[PDB]
DNA sequence: ATCAATATCCACCTGCAGATTCTACCAAAAGTGTATTTGGAAACTGCTCCATCAAAAGGCATGTTCAGCGGAATTCCGCTGAACATGCCTTTTGATGGAGCAGTTTCCAAATACACTTTTGGTAGAATCTGCAGGTGGATATTGAT
DNA sequence: ATCAATATCCACCTGCAGATTCTACCAAAAGTGTATTTGGAAACTGCTCCATCAAAAGGCATGTTCAGCGGAATTCCGCTGAACATGCCTTTTGATGGAGCAGTTTCCAAATACACTTTTGGTAGAATCTGCAGGTGGATATTGAT
């Protein structure tokens, strides 16, 4: 009845995803989001597939880096679990400021 | 060709044309494209040099985006130069804050 | 039709000098092309401002040099400048 | 089911992992979705502005590349 | 001796239009002049790239309009566009 | 002879702006409507900041706008603050603001 | 026994005082020498328009005041009211001035 | 020909009181004793970077005098646009 | 301090998506030869303003004492997230009309170029102006001890 | 909650640095009026490649259990703020030499402008080639319960 202790698999995933480069958000779901948000600026638009990809590469690279800063903020507060206030602090200091 | 005269692989003629068609200035001197082409060639050799080593250090003969990212981020200056650049399919450097390690 | 220029071939030549037995994927080549375009624009842009600030109508190798010193990090700039100076010299010597 | 919800918990978790995060609060997933939405709105707004200026009905990769660049998020790999 | 220009007299005309009895210090005027030049450069620059991306050699009021939309935040962009459009339309109605 | 500004109904100099666009090396050619539109946008934005700056001035019982009034007008306005997000107004100081937890007591 | 304000009271008074004013807070001559020393190490025999020095001081102080704001947010985040070197370092790291 | 100065240790001219005042304008209520030296180091790096670029513009123009515009251009290069000095 | 369950590694294999190679086509480049134009270096020098010596004095830096209260260390439990087996619905993959992104030709509204005429923003500078900095004294708080 | 030591607010008053306001020369500007060029909107269209869709593929939604992290409570050493004495050195007001920024003119090395010959990089359908992603086997490390 094997069972890994909390954090062991998490640490395993960190190692696994920092090694690879593939997109981590599912394609179709991301595409629908892109299209929906675009429908608000201009109706009846088409997207080159490479346009959606550039958007996902940019979005993911953005969130991954934001998660790194958020982690540093969690650690600054002597925690190991990230919370919304950590993301908020990071963005505030980034000038995406509030 | 002007590139051969300068001893370069990068296209001096093309660089000249691009400088002109870019509305950077009323006129472009003859030496500008040569100097610029050479700088572009050198920076290219630098990244390919380090990216190639990353491919070797990884037992692969073909340079992929991953290798460009590893070469740029592990190099202080290139990382600085490309500090606001995102290399598609580059991933990140393996790095885990010590305080998160087991024990 | 309508040909799209890129630095793919010149990038390939430089690769062969540095790693004769190394290849490069298409996606990697695209990134390198973006890199050369990006740097070309940053250097040309700075050189453009330099000429403007000094009320000059011409962008010479002098502006390219100062632009490089403004844009590249310490060592990288040192070598870029020497490479540039070397190429202009070899060039002036017919 | 809302599209923003299409950005699942497991996906956000994978992203946090690549970012080196060991444990995540349950409130993070919604927070992240909101943050991602603002990011996409800003980038896409600009991309669409380039699309309309060119009088196209299609958002090209270059529209997105130009959008990311002016946003200080320069991206390599999809042209310019 | 080489005449150095500034938007000073124009900034001053607009000031009298909105606040007839308010003046402005030389330092504040200097800041206003920097503001105008700064925004001029940002708009012109966006219009420049915009034209190059579209292989156009002419910057018309249309690239200026798109640049204003790319550069100014929401409500400021809406109003700048109306004023711009309004000025071009009026200018055009004249000979 | 009527100035292009009056023809456009503007206070800002259309001729000057057209000229600045030409010598700035922005494009090979600059259309006639370009400087008219740009001059108008510039005028509109200065009117916007002066309206708010003059208000900050009167709020502070002053008749003359100084840098601090320009900074107060810009930083208290969401959009102007965003447009000048990476700009430093000399002698403008900052907005009064003390974090809650720093206030004395319970 | 002589009147004494409690610790923090004068500090809050000073915050209100300086957030209300706009004068430069670093002594003028001392800042100028620092500028000259740093510049000299880069290039000898330089001269400075006095306004170049003042432009440097306005930018330097605006940079520092804004850095102290971020630093303050970092200390408060850690449940403190006292800013420390690590708060400054975290702020500069998230700013990309270090990252 | 003429004089002798040699400038040294001028970073100490950025005193504890000056740094406290800047922190106050920044909204800081309490300050660790280690902050003063940490701030001097940060200021020094800030000044070295801006002066390096400003002087680079001076030399490019063949001048011996650093102008307010040299500083203004340097600040803009670094994304620290400054209004009020011809910039 | 035994093994028991899993994840992790390394060596080898090979089908194939993507990289490489010979070829004919050619518009767009790029190199070249020639007559013309011009930006900006060079030499002279007017003249702004940077460096600096000097003196007086008070705003403000320095150094110290004293103790309030903040940061740091410790205990700790309630509870929130991590790990995981279980049922399956949304994503992914590969196929096909057709919407537009482009390639091409026509052609005119509008942008150069250019020789004048004229309205004007800058400015060097004598001058009367005027908003408010800054000292003064006295009324409403704001604090902190008790 | 009453007090007393103090800071904050503030409308009044004034000497003056900094700003609004001429009178005048004006050259770089901006507007006027043809002449010559041409950028790119507009209409027509071939053909990539994008949206839609049905069938094969596999990641995620859901509930349970509890490990261990976050946050509350408590304690106290000594850091850091407040107050104060002393006197240094920054600030302020000025005069002065002259470095060097900057205006003006002479003028040639170098860039613009075609005009035309050479050759090259990009496009493209064809065929051949190959690095390595992914799958398999088995050894070995790691993790976690005794």
């Amino acid at each position: 009845p094997h069972r890994y202790r909390p954090g062991t698999v998490a640490l395993r995933e960190i190692r696994r995803y920092q090694k690879s480069t593939e997109l981590l958000i599912r394609k179709l779901p991301f595409q629908r989001l892109v299209r929906e948000i675009a429908q608000d600026f201009k109706t009846d638009l088409r997207f080159q597939s490479s346009a959606v990809m550039a958007l996902q590469e940019a979005s993911e690279a953005y969130l991954v880096a934001l998660f790194e800063d958020t982690n540093l903020c969690a650690i600054h507060a002597k925690r190991v679990t990230i919370m919304p206030k950590d993301i908020q602090l990071a963005r505030r200091i980034r000038g995406e400021r509030a | 060709t002007r590139s051969s005269r300068a001893g370069l692989q990068f296209p001096v003629g093309r660089v000249h044309r691009l400088l002109r068609k870019g509305n950077y200035a009323e006129r472009v001197g003859a030496g500008a494209p040569v100097y610029l082409a050479a700088v572009l060639e050198y920076l290219t050799a630098e990244i390919l040099e380090l990216a190639g080593n990353a491919a070797r250090d990884n037992k692969k003969t073909r340079i992929i985006p991953r290798h460009l990212q590893l070469a740029v981020r592990n190099d202080e200056e290139l990382n600085k130069l490309l500090g606001r650049v995102t290399i598609a399919q580059g991933g990140v450097l393996p790095n885990i804050q010590s305080v998160l390690l087991p024990k | 039709k309508t040909r799209k220029e890129s630095y793919a071939i010149y990038v390939y030549k430089v690769l062969k000098q540095v790693h004769p037995d190394t290849g490069i994927s298409s996606k990697a080549m695209s990134i390198m092309n973006s890199f050369v375009n990006d740097v070309f624009e940053r250097i040309a842009g700075e050189a453009s401002r330099l000429a403007h600030y000094n009320k000059r109508s011409t962008i010479t190798s002098r502006e390219i040099q100062t632009a490089v010193r403004l844009l590249l990090p310490g060592e990288l700039a040192k070598h870029a400048v020497s490479e540039g100076t070397k190429a202009v010299t070899k060039y002036t010597s017919a | 089911r809302d599209n923003i919800q299409g950005i699942t918990k497991p996906a956000i978790r994978r992203l946090a992992r690549r970012g080196g995060v060991k444990r995540i609060s349950g409130l993070i997933y919604e927070e992240t979705r909101g943050v991602l939405k603002v990011f996409l709105e800003n980038v896409i707004r600009d991309a669409v502005t380039y699309t309309e200026h060119a009088k196209r009905k299609t958002v090209t990769a270059m529209d997105v590349v130009y959008a990311l660049k002016r946003q200080g998020r320069t991206l390599y790999g999809f042209g310019g």
